[PDB]
């Protein structure tokens, strides 16, 4: 979750 | 998280091929598609369900709904022979479909 | 581009370290499987599931090291690169065949 995960992919 | 694809599709030159990729609420995720010609590194042919990188022709197109994403290749050419893999992210894990071997003959 | 490792040995696959690095392997008859990822500007490494903890991701070049190799680890190993925050990889490096026996 979080911004960490948003580095690898940003959710639909 | 599991993504399933048909292991093989076999089509004559010129006709349209569809390759499906299914997973639990996959329609709610961005799906990307890779073309791997035999013996070669994969190439990105679709991203964000339906967008084509530069160099990928408009006869490649994609859709994504419910539990299935679909890659559609019209006017199939011999050079389209390849393994096609869908990919998606679930919970900070990258998942690949099992790949579909496309034969043009 | 093709290497032979003995059982129990180790292999390191290195990748050039705004982009995301990902390591993927293609085992004969098993499609592509993620091994983990690395984001140089944030130094964040993500580990994939299913390698019994024998993957290490490090950077000085970034490196994916797989220890305690067995015949099931025979595969083609790729570096791949993609844009930050976009979960796809638009450049895949040349594969390296690793033959364990």
């Amino acid at each position: 979750t979080g911004w960490l995960a948003g580095l690898f992919y940003q959710h639909k | 998280y599991v993504l399933t694809q048909p292991p093989s599709v076999s089509v004559a030159p010129g006709q349209t091929a569809s390759i499906t990729c299914s997973g639990d609420k996959l329609g709610d995720k961005y799906v990307s598609w890779y073309q791997q010609r035999p013996g070669q590194s994969p190439v990105l042919v679709l991203y964000q369900d339906s967008k084509r990188p530069s160099g990928i022709p408009e006869r490649f197109s994609g859709s994504n709904s419910g539990n299935t994403a679909t890659l559609t290749i019209s006017g199939t050419q011999a050079m389209d022979e390849a393994d096609y893999y869908c990919q998606a992210w679930d919970s900070s894990a990258l998942v690949f479909g099992g790949g579909t071997k496309l034969t043009v003959l | 581009g093709a290497e032979v490792k003995k059982p129990g040995s180790s292999v390191k696959v290195s990748c050039e370290a705004n982009y995301v690095i990902t390591w993927v392997r293609q085992a004969p008859g098993q499609g592509l499987e993620w091994m983990g990822g690395f984001i140089p500007d944030f130094r964040t490494a993500m580990y994939a599931q299913g390698f019994q903890g024998r993957v290490t991701i490090t950077a000085d070049l970034a490196y994916m090291e797989l220890t305690n190799l067995r015949s099931e680890d025979t595969a083609v190993y790729y570096c791949a690169r993609g844009p930050l925050s976009r979960g796809y990889y638009d450049y895949w490096g040349p594969g390296t065949l690793v033959t364990v026996s």
